[PDB]
C-alpha cells in the first residue's frame, strides 16, 4: 500500500473533516546565551 | 568568555617605523552570543 492518501478537503465536509492549520512552538533549552525574548518596556525619565 | 566572542579594537598611527612604544587601550567593538568551542584560529589574505 502507498505510505502516503491525499486527504481531499471539501467545504461541503464537517468539521472534523475540514482542513485546520497548526502551527507548533517549541522553545530550545538554556544551553545557550539567549537570543529571543519579549518587549519589555515602559515608563518616562522623571528627573528629579 | 562563557560563551560569548568578544572583540576588541583600536586603530593607532604609526609615528615611526614598526611597533612604535606608547600606551593606547582597546575599545570593545563587537560581542556575539554563540556559545561554542573556539580552539584553532587562522588569518585570511588575498592575492590581486
Ligand atoms: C568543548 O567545550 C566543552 C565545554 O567546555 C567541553 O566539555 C568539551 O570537551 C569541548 N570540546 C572540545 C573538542 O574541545
Amino acid at each position: 500500500y502507498f505510505p502516503l492518501q491525499s486527504y481531499g478537503f471539501r467545504p461541503t465536509y464537517g468539521v472534523g473533516h475540514q482542513p485546520y492549520r497548526v502551527v507548533v512552538l517549541s522553545f530550545e533549552l538554556l544551553h545557550a546565551p539567549a537570543t529571543v525574548c519579549g518587549p519589555k518596556k515602559s515608563t518616562n525619565l522623571v528627573k528629579n | 568568555i562563557d560563551g560569548y566572542f568578544k572583540i576588541y579594537s583600536k586603530h593607532t598611527p604609526i609615528i615611526g617605523r614598526d611597533f612604535p612604544q606608547g600606551f593606547s587601550a582597546l575599545e570593545p567593538l563587537v560581542d556575539l552570543p554563540i556559545g561554542i568551542n573556539i580552539t584553532r584560529f587562522q588569518t585570511l589574505l588575498a592575492l590581486n
